């Protein structure tokens, strides 16, 4: 009775891809 | 043993938090009881190992 | 001369056959792997054997040339110097619901039912199935956040209530999962390892994401369950010599001899803290020591020592006051079989240790969540008795009821205090008693012949004794363990083999909702209310 009282990123995605596909690029 | 713990205390090995005892016959009251440690400058507690063994670590 | 024009000369390149090339290759694409990447590689051949000259196309001017002041100046095989030139609304339901009863996970028949049994009426609600995802179990994380599948097929996150399709995350051979306790992170473990060019059999993709964190390979297991702290902010990931920490996504690893150790058998992390033990095999003279540490403090505080001990297993307390080390260690000095827990006290000033004997070993260890009891027992499966302890928070603790001819060596400890539910619940038959507090008694017992583990709720409603397929005959049955010997489960649902609390969000609360409840009195609607709603 006691109880039931108390009861009731896409763009940084893209970012990122964007940075490995320059870093891929320079290397 | 019991005579391997009397010659670790004689030898400088056993301290009561944080004093170092070289007594045998400290009576160890109840609020001391609790911590009883191994040296912070003894082989078997942090480091620095005797003269034996580093004697013996110098082969070549 | 648009495009790319990228073509760049390398020079002192070694003459070889057609045959061999793939070889030198391999060499040459290996030196140029500290600064840069192979995507289109070309050689002169020259009557069969190479002329002398090859290019390393990157089609982009900046690494390139880096690449090339990098190599240049050494000379290769000996003698010759190489020189190059170019939601939110809908999931988290379950605290502020109406009922504020505790959840169940229901599996029978190994796809013919993958659902919720719920914590019942015997009304219609609720009615589930949830179809085709998962062979193996319907599977949780602990902020309730995932309903799983463990297969070839993936792992998966399913969130809601009501089994909405959130999220599927990339695994092919998975053999096993790590979940996190604040909703951070997941892991997937695969029995058949990737291939080298990134090695792993340890995959591991944050929940946040559904792509990898951190990753590594995999080639031994010792046990069920790299899994996460109650707060994640470190956390312990090895490869099968060492411990040494990854960090919250980052892989972070110390430089510690604290943080990173090496050599030890087993390791955990805190109920309540950051704090990291373990335990060291033992050298000649030098004792086995177990260490109770701090993280980022990067230093040993505290070091048990106990000389002529083998082996120990870790017990803490389940919100991180004390810690009972049992071991299989009987004296290599007196013949006597014995053995010793040490109990550290960390929340207590300047971590005081306290020995208590028995004179026989241990087959299971209970610490109490949230309580001043402690219930151990000890001793075979014929002989397996428990005793209650009542340990104060200053002074030392004591035994006060052992009882002899008893098998109770299962105990589902509730999150309510005062109750203790004991079943003999392991391989040879299911006998159940309840171990009550202020007194200790018994005075209990339910029947149960088809189950086989004993767990309890996180709200304190419910202690479920329930049976499983694959490791017994069929005389099933679904009986939980109400405390005032009233039926908790009517239930056969064919080939189930457990049934364990979906859990619930970090609660937050306070001394003050528990003080009017330490105030009948108050609490006398809730019986009239639902006496009309049973009313005919």
């Amino acid at each position: 009775e006691k109880e039931k009282k108390e009861l009731q990123i896409p763009l940084i995605k893209s970012a990122y891809e964007e940075q490995r596909i320059k870093d891929m690029d320079l290397w | 043993s019991i005579h391997h713990a009397r010659v670790l205390i004689r030898q400088r090995h056993i301290r009561v938090r944080k004093q170092v005892v070289n007594i045998p016959s400290f009576i160890v009251r109840l609020d001391s009881q609790k911590h009883i440690d191994f040296s912070l400058r003894s082989p078997y507690g942090g480091g620095r190992p005797g003269r034996v063994k580093r004697k013996n670590a110098k082969k070549g | 001369a648009d495009g790319i024009d990228s073509v760049i000369v390398v020079d002192n390149v070694p003459q070889v056959g057609p045959d061999r090339l793939e070889k030198l290759k391999n060499v040459i694409h290996k030196i140029f792997s500290k600064f840069g990447k192979i995507t289109n590689d070309f050689y002169p051949e020259e009557d069969g054997k190479t002329k002398g000259y090859i290019f390393l196309e990157y089609a982009s001017p900046a690494h390139a040339v880096d690449a090339v002041k990098n190599a240049d100046g050494y000379k290769l095989d000996k003698q010759h110097t190489f020189r190059v030139n170019l939601d939110l609304g809908n999931l988290r339901y379950w605290l502020e619901e109406a009922e504020c009863r505790d959840q169940y996970s229901v599996i029978f028949e190994s796809g013919d039912r993958t659902s919720i049994f719920w914590n019942d009426v015997k009304d219609p609600v609720s009615i589930e199935e949830r179809a085709r995802w998962t062979e193996t179990y319907v599977r949780w994380s602990p902020k309730g956040t995932y309903l799983a599948t463990f297969h070839q097929r993936g792992i998966a996150l399913w969130g809601g209530e009501k089994f909405k399709q959130i999220q599927r995350f990339s695994h092919q051979g998975v053999q096993l999962i790590d979940f996190s306790p604040c909703e951070r992170y997941l892991v997937t473990f695969s029995p058949l390892m990737d291939t080298q060019d990134d090695p792993q059999a340890i995959i591991i993709w944050d929940i946040l994401t559904g792509h990898k964190k951190r990753g590594f390979h995999c080639e031994s297991s010792a046990h069920w369950p790299f899994k996460w702290s109650h707060d994640g902010k470190f956390f312990a990931r090895m490869t099968l010599d060492t411990l040494s920490i990854y960090e919250t996504p980052s892989m972070g690893l110390l430089d510690k001899k604290s943080l990173k150790i090496s050599g030890i058998k087993d390791f955990s992390w805190s109920p309540g803290g950051n704090i990291i033990a373990f335990w060291v095999p033992e050298d000649k003279d030098i004792p086995a020591r177990v260490t109770l540490m701090q993280l980022p403090t990067r230093q040993e505080i505290r070091v048990r020592n106990l000389f002529n001990v083998v082996d120990c297993k870790l017990h803490w307390q389940k919100n991180g006051d004390y810690l009972c080390v049992k071991v299989d260690r009987t004296p290599k000095g007196t013949q006597g079989v014995v053995t010793n827990f040490e109990i550290f006290r960390m929340r207590e000033k300047q971590v005081p240790v306290d020995v208590v004997e028995m004179k026989e070993t241990i087959i299971a260890f209970a610490w109490e969540p949230n309580g001043s009891k402690f219930a151990v027992l000890h001793g075979e499966a014929p002989r397996i008795s428990v005793s209650f302890y009542h340990v104060k928070n200053n002074g030392k603790i004591e035994l006060i009821k052992m009882f002899d001819k008893q098998q109770a060596n299962t105990i589902f400890w509730s999150p309510q205090g005062q109750f203790v539910v004991l079943a003999g619940l392991r391989s040879m038959n299911g006998a159940l008693a309840f171990v009550d507090t202020s007194d200790c008694t018994v005075m209990n017992i339910a029947e149960h012949y088809m189950a086989s583990d004993v767990e309890w709720d996180p709200t304190g409603r419910y202690v479920v004794t329930s049976v499983s397929w694959w490791s017994h005959k069929v005389d099933n049955a679904y009986w939980l363990w109400t405390f005032q010997g009233r039926l908790l489960q009517k239930n056969n649902k064919d080939r189930f083999c457990q049934l364990l609390w979906r859990p619930r969000p970090p609660t937050l609360l306070s001394q003050e909702q528990i003080k009017q409840i330490k105030k009948k009195i108050f609490e006398q609607k809730d019986r009239l209310s639902q006496s009309k709603a049973s009313k005919e």
